[PDB]
């Protein structure tokens, strides 16, 4: 719960991601728009709870100082290795710790935002450590999070 | 930089739901215990009644707990987004 | 009888959310790795971009997981209620 | 996933808790009413998911055989000691493992459905093992779940 100077400035930039009309205040409406752009669907009550948690003076909106104060409370991060492994596991059809290079290309070129076949080339080159056309995704994720 | 790391995890409306549901867990835990262990003669209609009330209260507290986990991750989404500006 | 015990725990809409979000976790994990470890010259605007997409995908999967836990406990509420008739 | 005869009959009784109009079929509307009577608030999509999970033939409602089949899958129970302890902990203001007899009476006669002062008498008589006017609620819950 103590922030540096550069971080205070960087978080002013961050405030503009939320303060969509730039009026110096973040409202439930602006948080709804932002959360939906991130593919989530908070209810009105959830938006209100998210404002209220950091709404120090109770005027119904979050100011930069309320926003900054709050970030100081939550600076701690943790590694994402297991969550990332679990995302790969979604595509492990046989539950055997492997996804084939062919199946990985198929996933990456069809689902989500997608990679180009050239970008997939590079990914598989790194992922297929043994050159056996199979991705041990636990090992690949360990490599990327090291 | 932060690379692939993310914010580490772990209201008045919810607070009222918690106190009422928790009080009811205490209530029905006691009444089930009484009616199954401190009586000469178990009345099964009584036990069934308090079992229904017990499961409703336990599942109400679960619901609040799940909503708090949800709220916490919604807040952490926003904090994570803010932290992209640290890059 | 069952006394204070309860059912032990642990869709197509959710299934599509999972496959798309998971594919995007793979996508942005890769692109962040590439842009922070396999380049001569780190482009921070690129890293920031993929960090935003990475956190959105990770938090989408969390959201699905939380909803499945919620659904599971809703079903278990109904099974618990049904089990009161075993008393 | 194998049910006795008495249980099949008991679960026919159970089906009527859900089949509110007795028409032999449980609908999303009936599950909404029931879930709300239990103090929960499932969305339409959640109600539909709960029907669909056990809707073997896809006609949109659950029959007794779909309902029965399903119960067979979920007969396993587990003890509730820790959850019950956590409910008591809600009232442990100082986080010290104790709730006074006075505070317990206050809670039980004011919050939730409530107990009569006479019922609270009996509860405290059992709960206050040491006769010190204090309830070690971990110990009390262990006694009741033994
Ligand atoms: N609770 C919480 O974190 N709220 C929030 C976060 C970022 C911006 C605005 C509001
Ligand atoms: N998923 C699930 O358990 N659904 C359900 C439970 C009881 C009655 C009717 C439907
Ligand atoms: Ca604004
Ligand atoms: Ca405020
Ligand atoms: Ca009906
Ligand atoms: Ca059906």
């Amino acid at each position: 719960d103590q922030l540096t100077e550069e971080q205070i400035a960087e978080f002013k930039e961050a405030f503009s991601l939320f303060d969509k009309d730039g009026d110096g205040t973040i409202t439930t409406k602006e948080l709804g728009t932002v959360m939906r752009s991130l593919g989530q669907n908070p209810t009105e009550a959830e938006l209100q709870d998210m404002i209220n948690e950091v709404d120090a003076d109770g005027n119904g909106t979050i100011d930069f100082p309320e926003f900054l104060t709050m970030m100081a409370r939550k600076m701690k991060d943790t590694d994402s290795e297991e969550e990332i492994r679990e995302a790969f596991r979604v595509f492990d059809k046989d539950g055997n710790g492997y996804i084939s290079a062919a199946e990985l290309r198929h996933v990456m070129t069809n689902l989500g935002e997608k990679l180009t076949d050239e970008e997939v080339d590079e990914m598989i080159r790194e992922a297929d450590i043994d050159g056996d056309g199979q991705v041990n995704y636990e090992e690949f994720v360990q490599m990327m999070t090291a | 930089g932060r690379k692939l790391e993310l914010t580490k995890a772990e209201d008045t409306q919810l607070t009222k739901r918690v106190k009422n549901a928790a009080a009811n867990v205490l209530r029905e835990t006691w009444l089930i215990y009484k009616n199954t262990k401190l009586v000469k003669k178990i009345d099964h209609a009584k036990v069934r009644k308090h079992q229904r009330k017990f499961l409703q209260a336990i599942h109400q507290l679960r619901s609040v707990k799940m909503e708090q986990r949800k709220l916490n991750d919604q807040a952490n989404t926003l904090v994570d987004l803010a932290k992209t500006q640290l890059e």
